[PDB]
């Protein structure tokens, strides 16, 4: 059996075994808990293996197995390097998920573990599968379990919350379907191979791009439409919130490398000025709103959408640059939205009981820990070099830029309102005064576990910011085939 | 996936299923022996299965054929 | 806007709208037999006046979206 | 075999008054229905467009057979609701082969297995469903006007009579009465529409019809403008009995009324065999060439009503509290796809609509049988809500209100995601296999032009998302509203189990509590089979789509 | 193109909307639960048909009258009698938001059913080799450069062979400068 | 001929009263806010 | 879940919170909210977009000397 | 002619029925005893038996609809105590 499939059935097998202890035993949940740590572990063990296993600047998909038995929906499992780097961070941040959530969940652990030992699964198979219908499938197949792991393990208003993720996601993603309907019809089938093949019409890959793109800002979510967010990224519980953030804010990032560039070059370059304006606002009115949040989870949720459209508008540049760029930063907000929802809703949401940014003040007086993370976490979500952050949004404007000049010079405002939420919110809590006196008694500062998941993520953060070239190496070769151009004297050669 | 591999799981998958739907036990000794049958009626249709698809592969072939003589004797004659 | 027209024009308003809108065509099921066999004689005229007066197709939407309006409206 | 079948058990239930010898009258009406099973399989070793056999009243096909055979097997899945007793009692010292062959277990099981029921006290409930049974497929069947009136009465008089045979409820009747009344109307206009055929073409067999229509469609005195006004006349009086919207109001009604037994069997069968029939009738009334015929085509009328069904379907249902009516809406919701699928006449609208009518047939009867479970299983439980005391006929239909399922999930976790899985394949969402269908119908559509019913079909599946969250969100987001029933487990109270042997000897006593009552395994089996075929589709979908595919290959072939 | 005559055919559809809307207000008087009486349809239910007189009549006269004003007959003119429609539908509740909203509601539907063709009845049939058709748009790989650049154009990183000098005569006859770049070495 | 707590409009009405909406005028709620002072 | 630390909650920050989440359910369409609601999504995307439109491809800074020109068009 | 005005006053039957639930057992049979009527005329006009026949099954579906309409319409009685509509 192919190595892709071990990345699928372990958390398959690790299901299986939280629900058949309990027949070899009134089994402690402590028990419940380890299986699924150690079983994700494994995931990671395996994915790094992989990583070694890699060739960075091959034009064939790796790891494949020849199936050569046909039906009409076969999963294709293959690796490429522009999808490589999305499954590592997919099986680096669902451990730290699990150890993040392991004292607050508390009732229904077994059911809690199931669904993200399930979401493991479909998240792993949206970057690996090799059609367009089935990146359909497992790209759709994790809104049940988000509606239950909202619903159940979610705070006071998580029923609205599970029905808006739900319903939009489920809405936008109707629209996508339509259009890869009408590519498959047209081809004959959406594996990659044959549709890159493939060049469409420019009239219907003008109204296939009208489908594909509803969806993804829907799932961006870009300004007018990022209500599902506010309530969703806010009223799940921790571990949620870490996976709707880090991965699947990311489905749609890969999306666009898979759906759109390749396969309708004619209008992604003939439409990219919608896309710029629309991603121009989002930067400035998702800024402007992250000021006024009194809700301190609900400010981190709404600085995803500001770090979205940065990699929005970097991949749809038609430039190397702002196509790694935004891989980068996909990432990079992946390990930094993670910590700071695990400062938010993790940490004073468990200490206070409340979000409200009107309780908390001067916090560096008694958690001197929780402080250093948060300023670091903070400073990244600034934009800040040295931080993995900072290569992602320097490379991802620089490529809006030469594509429309004045559309890159309004996102790059985001350099300016970044750094203003984000210390304003950093001064509030933990500077801003003396320990508040809404405070009865005192606050414990972190606990080892939360001391090394913050570390953890923190750490990556770094090194990543120093050496990218860790990420950019496997991106170069693979990048180079969704760009669209010719210059004069380079093309049509003799 | 291989069929007979798939359809023995299913009855070994139907037999989990029923038991957590019961809320009964699922690996008491004295009732193991129903998974040894859910996985052989399991293996069994799929056998049936396999000359289903033996059968269909033939019918789906020769069609294919048969518009290909469609399509060419009527462009034939079209010629004249 | 968030908090606002945005939900207004969106979710919220969509939700009040189509819960009015339903309370009223439900408001027409009354399990009377005798109001049940007009409906369906209603709605066979209507199918043999569009499908013998070579009626345009959007004729048809006009009559099927300005009823769903009179739905929204209560009273 | 259908036929010798009902005489046999007809001339059985004749000579005898005893009730409780319903249960083995309903076993061998599965058994009966078994060798039917064997006759129409072996049935099936020829092309052809069709044989028309008899005189040329019926016609046999590749597709007539099949259907035969998934209509034998849906009525044997809704047989065992009636063949078996709800709940069971089970202990690990009787669970081996030895015991459950050899060695015997006696306890009072009256009030446990609720013995005296009443789904299992009428006699004549297995050849009432068996004559239902005979319609439909005779349905399929008909090469001739009078032989689908003959037919059409059959199923129809027959349902009449299962949503009233529970003689002691005031909702059965009122059911029946609202049934067979706006039945009776809808049979005028199925006999309206085929004596207005005949009366202008002098024949009374479809193939004459259809050879007609073919001479007809060409790009003076005697146009054949009839065809197309019979047959809208004769489509609406199969539209109301498939409860498509506009003449949909009945359902709901007459679908919450009667008992849930009953539900099952009457919500099914009428629509597989009226879907079928009409798939053929719409390929054969086709115009190729387009010319006025076209302008005034009957499927029109199939193109409105899957508008219609999809819009009032998914919209009514957002404010539905009782369950019954929320499911009597969504059958409405998901004809208005079986009926788009067929209005659309193409190879892929076809193997679309087949696959859409057997996996819906197959998953709806998923959604009955849990909540009939679910129903059985608060046997051991009680609750103090004042609303639920004032439910009528709580024996006929135990789960009425969409409040009394709020925390199944503490109840029973895997009933509840069998219920949840069931309710995700009817909003359409992947890797379930009602995705797999939604997608097919949308293809069709789109690859032939239907742009503008596809966009309205994406927009009311996400209306119609919205009531099926609002079950899932009961089950699983609250807090039961039920709790044990403290007697069951009081210590003091155990019924005594005896083990005997073959030759009647105690082998062993046993002490039970209400801790070993569970559900039977005919209903368990069959819940996680058809759970586990909407779940795992995905890698077993060769046979069944390739089935699809080689049939309307033949329908359309030459 | 032919002239329509706006009024008349504006009229056709006031009878043919208002007509259907009267059978409806029919249903209301026969379903009313007192002795109302006959005339109650012209008392009683006498708004409700003419709402639809109103829809009826204001749909088809603005849209034939947009078809002579644009002389030309396609998608557009379904949608400007559509919203003049829902302007109408709005008028009668009263409410400013509702005017638009019922407006833009009813236009965006008639403008979508009509561009995706017509439906609800009979689809065009293009009469043509399906099979054809499809293979050709599968295989049809490659593309005369000269047809991929209309639709996008040289320039935004599309650089065809000769865009140089191509730009040297578009810069020189837009600005009025002669290109010379600088050799930027001292030596030849 | 069904029982009113079956079909009747009324339990719809309990169900999902028209309260649930608030329509507060320019007078008790010039902020759009709630009636918050 | 966990019990968290003793917390004064204020009546008063608590029901201004409490206004903040169930702020929606009272917006209404009068005079000013369509003023606000109009600008902001409707003319200041629309401008942006118009300059998106009109400097596409209009200038390139790329291996440019002097005596050539940033203008490509 | 007379087939087709037999046939509206049967549909007029359920257009001026609000509480008679009789009347509606009796206008299904109005509209069965047209389409039998025209059926058989045409028959006469063609010079075929099989309209006749066809006839006689209709009028033979006809009575059963009414034992088991009136058969239903019992039971329904039985524990209600009155055919009527509140209205
Ligand atoms: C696409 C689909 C593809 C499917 C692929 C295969 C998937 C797996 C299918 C496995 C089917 C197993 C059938 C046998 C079974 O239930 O085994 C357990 C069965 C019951 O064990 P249990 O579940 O622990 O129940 C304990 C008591 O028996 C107490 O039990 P109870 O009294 O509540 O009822 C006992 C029995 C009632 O039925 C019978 O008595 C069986 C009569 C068969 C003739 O229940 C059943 O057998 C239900 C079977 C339903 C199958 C169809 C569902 C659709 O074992 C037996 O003792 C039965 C005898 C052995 C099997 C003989 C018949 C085999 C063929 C049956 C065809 C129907
Ligand atoms: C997911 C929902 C599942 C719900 C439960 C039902 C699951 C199965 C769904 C339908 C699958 C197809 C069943 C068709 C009928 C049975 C055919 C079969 O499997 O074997 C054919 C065989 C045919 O046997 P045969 O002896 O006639 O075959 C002779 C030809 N040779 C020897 C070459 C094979 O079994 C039968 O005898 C048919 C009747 C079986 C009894 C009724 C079974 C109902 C099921
Ligand atoms: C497509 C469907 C939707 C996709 C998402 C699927 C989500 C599946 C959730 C996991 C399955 C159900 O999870 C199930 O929860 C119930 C809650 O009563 C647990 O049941 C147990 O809960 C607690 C645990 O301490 C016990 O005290 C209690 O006695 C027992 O009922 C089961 O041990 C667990 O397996
Ligand atoms: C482009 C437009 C957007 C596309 C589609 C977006 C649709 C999202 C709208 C869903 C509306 C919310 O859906 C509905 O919310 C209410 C709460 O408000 C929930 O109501 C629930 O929460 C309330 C909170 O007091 C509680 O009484 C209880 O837990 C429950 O009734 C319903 O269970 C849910 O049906
Ligand atoms: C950035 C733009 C995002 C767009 C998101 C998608 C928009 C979806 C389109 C339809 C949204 C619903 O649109 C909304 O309709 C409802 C009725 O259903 C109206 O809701 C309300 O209308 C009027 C006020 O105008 C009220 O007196 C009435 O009681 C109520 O029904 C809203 O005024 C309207 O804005
Ligand atoms: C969960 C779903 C699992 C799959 C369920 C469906 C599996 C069964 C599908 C069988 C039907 C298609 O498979 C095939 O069809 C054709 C046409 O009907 C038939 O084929 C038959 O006719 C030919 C023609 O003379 C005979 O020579 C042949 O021996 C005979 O089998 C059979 O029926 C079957 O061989
Ligand atoms: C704006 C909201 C989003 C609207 C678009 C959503 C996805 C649209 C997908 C692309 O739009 C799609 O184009 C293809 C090809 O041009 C059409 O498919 C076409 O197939 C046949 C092929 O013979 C054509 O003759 C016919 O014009 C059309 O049916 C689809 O009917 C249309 O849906
Ligand atoms: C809101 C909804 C707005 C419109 C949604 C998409 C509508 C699609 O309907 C539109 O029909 C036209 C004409 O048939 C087709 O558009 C295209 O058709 C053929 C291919 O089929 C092309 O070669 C042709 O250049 C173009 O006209 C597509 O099918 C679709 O783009
Ligand atoms: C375009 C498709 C997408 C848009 C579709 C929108 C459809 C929305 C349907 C909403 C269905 C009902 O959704 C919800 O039902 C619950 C039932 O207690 C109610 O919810 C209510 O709960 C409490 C009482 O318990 C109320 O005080 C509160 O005002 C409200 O939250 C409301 O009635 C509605 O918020
Ligand atoms: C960081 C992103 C940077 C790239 C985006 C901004 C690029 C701006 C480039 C501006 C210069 C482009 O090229 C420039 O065109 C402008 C057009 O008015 C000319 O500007 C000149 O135009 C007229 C003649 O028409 C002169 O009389 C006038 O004094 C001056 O405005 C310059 O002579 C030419 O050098």
């Amino acid at each position: 059996m192919s190595l892709l499939y071990v990345l699928l059935i372990i958390p398959i097998i690790g299901i299986f075994l939280i629900s058949t202890i309990d027949s070899f035993y009134f089994f402690n949940v402590s028990y419940y808990k380890k299986i699924a740590l150690i079983t994700t572990i494994l995931n990671l063990i395996v994915s790094l293996i992989i990583y070694i296993l890699f060739d960075f600047s091959n034009n064939q998909f790796q790891f494949i197995q020849e199936n050569l038995d046909l039906s009409f929906y076969d999963i294709y499992l293959g690796v490429d390097g522009v999808s490589i780097y999305f499954v590592l961070l997919t099986t680096i941040i669902m451990p730290i998920a699990l150890v993040s959530n392991w004292n607050s969940i508390t009732n229904n652990i077994k059911s809690y573990l199931i669904i993200m030992l399930l979401l493991e699964t479909l998240l792993l198979a949206v970057f690996l599968v090799l059609d367009v219908l089935l990146f359909y499938i497992f790209f759709e197949s994790i809104l049940p379990p988000l509606f239950i792991l909202i619903g159940l393990f979610g705070s006071s208003n998580k029923v609205r919350a599970s029905f808006y993720i739900f319903l939009y996601t489920l809405l936008g993603s109707l629209f996508l379907l339509l259009s890869i309907l009408t590519m498959s019809s047209i081809v004959g089938t959406t594996y990659f191979d044959v549709l890159l093949k493939s060049s469409f019409e420019y009239t219907t890959q003008l109204f296939l791009f009208f489908g594909i793109f509803i969806a993804f800002a829907v799932k961006t979510p870009v300004w007018g439409l990022n209500s599902w967010l506010l309530r969703a990224h806010v009223e799940s519980p921790l571990g949620g919130s870490i996976v709707l953030a880090a991965i699947v804010l990311k489905l749609s990032l890969y999306g666009v490398f898979r759906l759109i560039l390749p396969i309708l070059p004619q209008a992604s370059l003939n439409l990219t000025y919608i896309v710029y304006a629309i991603g121009a606002i989002t930067v400035l009115y998702a800024s402007f709103s992250t000021l006024r949040t009194v809700d301190v989870k609900e400010l981190i949720a709404y600085s995803s959408v500001a770090h979205a459209a940065i990699y929005l508008m970097g991949v749809f540049s038609n430039t190397i640059q702002g196509l790694e760029g935004a891989i980068l930063l996909g990432l990079a907000h992946g390990f930094v939205s993670s910590g700071l929802f695990i400062c938010a809703g993790g940490i004073l949401y468990d200490r206070t009981g409340t979000r409200l940014i009107y309780f908390f003040r001067g916090l560096t007086q008694i958690m001197p820990l929780f402080s250093l993370f948060f300023f670091i976490l903070c400073l990244g979500n600034a934009g800040t070099p040295l931080t993995l952050n900072f290569v992602g949004e320097f490379m991802s404007l620089y490529g809006t830029l030469e594509r429309l000049p004045i559309a890159g010079m309004l996102a790059s405002t985001s350099i300016i309102f970044s750094a203003a939420y984000s210390i304003y919110m950093y001064n509030r809590i933990a500077f801003g005064g003396s320990v508040s006196l809404y405070f009865i008694d005192c606050f414990r500062d972190l606990t080892k576990r939360e001391f090394f998941i913050l570390f953890t993520l923190v750490s990556f953060t770094v090194i990543l910011g120093i050496y990218p070239s860790f990420v950019l190496d496997g991106l170069h070769y693979n990048i180079s085939s969704v760009v669209y151009g010719i210059e004069p004297n380079a093309s049509y050669l003799t | 996936v291989n069929r007979i591999l798939f359809w023995t799981g299913f009855g070994l998958a139907v037999r989990f299923w029923q038991l957590g739907i019961e809320m009964r036990p699922f690996f008491n000794r004295k009732s193991l022996w129903a998974y040894p049958l859910f996985g052989g009626v399991g293996a069994s249709f799929g056998y049936w299965l396999q000359s289903i698809d033996e059968k269909q592969t033939k019918m789906l072939e020769e069609r294919k054929q048969a518009i290909l003589e469609k399509r060419a004797r009527r462009a034939q004659r079209q010629a004249e | 806007l968030d908090k606002g027209s945005i939900e207004l024009f969106g979710p919220y308003g969509l939700e009040r709208g189509l819960v009015k809108l339903s309370k009223n065509i439900s408001s027409l099921s009354t399990s009377h037999v005798t109001t049940y066999a007009l409906y369906i004689l209603v709605g066979f005229i209507l199918y043999l006046i569009y499908n013998n007066l070579l009626l345009d197709y959007s004729y048809l939407l006009l009559i099927i979206i300005l009823l769903l309006l009179l739905m929204m409206i209560g009273e | 075999m259908i036929m010798i079948s009902i005489l046999s058990l007809l001339l059985s239930t004749s000579v005898t008054l005893r009730r409780d010898m319903s249960i083995l009258f309903n076993r061998i009406s599965i058994i009966a229905l078994a060798y039917c099973i064997l006759h129409d399989t072996m049935s099936l070793s020829f092309i052809s467009k069709g044989i028309g056999l008899h005189g040329g009243l019926l016609h046999i096909t590749n597709l007539t057979q099949i259907f035969h055979i998934f209509i034998f097997i849906i009525s044997i899945l809704i047989l065992q609701l009636t063949s078996f007793y709800p709940r069971k009692v089970w202990i690990p010292e009787y669970s081996s082969l030895k015991d459950i062959f050899f060695n015997k277990i006696l306890y009072y099981r009256t009030k446990i297995i609720n013995k005296m029921g009443e789904h299992m006290k009428i006699i004549e409930y297995p050849l009432i469903l068996l004559f239902v049974i005979s319609g439909a497929v005779f349905l399929i069947s008909t090469n001739d006007l009078v032989s689908i009136f003959l037919s059409i009465e059959l199923q129809s008089y027959g349902l009449y009579l299962l949503s009233t045979i529970y003689r002691n409820s005031e909702l059965s009747t009122t059911g029946g009465l609202i049934y067979f009344l706006l039945g009776g109307l809808s049979s005028c206009f199925i006999l309206l529409g085929t004596s207005l055929l005949y009366v202008n073409s002098g024949t009374t067999s479809l193939d004459g019809l259809y050879i007609l229509n073919s001479i007809s469609d060409v790009n003076s005195w005697y146009k054949p403008y009839y065809l197309n006004f019979s047959l809208l006349i004769f489509s609406i009086g199969f539209l109301f009995k498939v409860s498509a919207a506009p003449f949909h109001f009945w359902s709901p009604d007459v679908y919450d009324a009667i008992p849930t037994i009953v539900t099952t069997f009457v919500a099914i069968i009428a629509k597989i065999s009226i879907f079928i029939f009409l798939l053929e009738l719409v390929y054969y009334t086709n115009s190729n060439a387009n010319s006025y015929l076209s302008e005034f085509s009957w499927t029109y009328a199939l193109l409105i009503s899957s508008l219609l069904s999809l819009i009032i379907g998914t919209v009514v249902g957002l404010t539905q509290f009782r369950i019954k009516r929320l499911l009597a809406y969504s059958t409405i919701s998901h004809v208005g796809f079986i009926l788009l699928a067929l209005s659309v006449s193409s190879i892929e609208s076809t193997q679309a609509f087949i696959f859409y009518l057997i996996q819906y047939s197959i998953s709806n009867l998923n959604a009955f049988f849990i909540l009939i479970t679910i129903g059985f299983s608060l046997y051991g439980y009680v609750t103090n809500n004042k609303e639920y005391k004032s439910l009528l006929d709580k024996n006929n239909s135990p789960i009425q209100l969409i409040s009394q399922l709020k925390g199944y999930f503490y109840i029973n976790p895997l009933l509840s995601l069998s219920l949840a899985i069931t309710i995700f394949s009817f909003v359409g969402v992947p890797p379930l296999v009602g995705f797999f269908a939604k997608q097919m119908v949308l293809s069709a559509a789109l690859d032939n032009g239907y742009i503008f019913l596809s966009l309205i079909a994406i927009i009311t599946s996400v209306i119609g998302a919205v009531y099926y969250l609002n079950v899932i969100k009961e089950i699983f987001f609250y807090s039961p509203e039920h709790e044990v029933n403290p007697v069951l487990n009081e210590s003091d109270s155990n019924f005594s189990l005896r083990i005997l042997n073959e030759k009647n000897v105690l082998i062993r006593s046993v002490l039970l509590k209400g801790r070993n009552i569970f559900i039977s395994s005919p209903f368990s089996i069959t819940i996680s089979i058809i759970t586990n075929v909407i779940l795992l589709f995905i890698f077993m979908n060769k046979e069944w789509l390739s089935m699809g595919t080689i049939l309307v290959q033949i329908l359309f072939s030459a | 193109y032919h002239p329509k005559d706006a009024v008349h055919l504006g009229l056709k559809g006031a009878a043919v909307v208002g007509g259907i809307g009267l059978l409806f207000a029919a249903v209301r008087t026969s379903l009313a639960r007192k002795n109302v009486g006959p005339w109650a349809i012209f008392t009683r239910n006498g708004k409700l048909a003419a709402t639809f007189a109103a829809v009826g009549g204001a749909y088809d006269f603005t849209r034939a009258a947009a078809a002579n004003l644009r002389e030309k007959e396609d998608w557009v003119n379904n949608g400007i009698g559509g919203l003049f429609a829902g302007a109408t539908m709005g008028l009668t509740t009263g409410r400013i938001p509702r005017v638009l909203g019922f407006a833009a509601l009813t236009g965006v539907v008639l403008a979508t059913a009509e561009y995706a063709g017509s439906g609800l009845r009979g689809v065009f049939k293009r009469d043509v080799d399906e099979y054809e058709r499809k293979e050709f748009l599968r295989k049809n790989r490659r593309r005369p450069i000269e047809e991929t650049l209309a639709e996008i154009g040289e320039g935004r990183g599309i650089k065809p062979p000769g865009y140089y000098e191509r730009r040297a005569q578009r810069l020189k006859e837009k600005y009025g400068v002669d290109i010379n770049p600088v050799c930027a070495d001292p030596d030849q | 001929f069904l029982p009113e707590a079956m079909v009747g409009r009324s339990k719809i009405d309990e169900k999902y009263p028209d309260s649930d909406y608030p329509t507060l005028t320019d007078k008790e709620d010039p902020d759009m806010n709630g009636g918050y002072i | 879940g966990l019990q968290h630390y003793k917390i004064a909650m204020d009546p008063a920050l608590v029901r201004l919170g409490s206004m903040i989440s169930n702020r929606y359910k009272y917006f209404r369409w009068t005079k000013r909210t369509a003023l606000v609601s109009f600008m902001y999504v409707v003319v200041v995307p629309s401008t942006i977009g118009y300059l998106a439109y009109k400097t596409d491809g209009l200038w390139d800074l790329r291996a440019k000397r002097r005596g050539d020109l940033i203008s490509e068009r | 002619n007379i087939t087709l005005i037999l046939f509206l006053i049967g549909i007029l039957g359920f257009v001026l029925n609000r509480k008679n639930i009789i009347l509606m057992l009796i206008s299904i049979e109005i509209m069965l005893l047209s389409i039998t009527f025209l059926i058989l005329l045409s028959s006469l006009n063609m010079d075929d038996i099989i309209g006749q026949t066809y006839a006689i099954y209709i009028i033979v579906v006809a009575g059963a609809e009414s034992a088991i309409g009136l058969g239903i319409l019992v039971a329904f009685y039985r524990l209600r105590g009155s055919i009527a509509i509140e209205y």
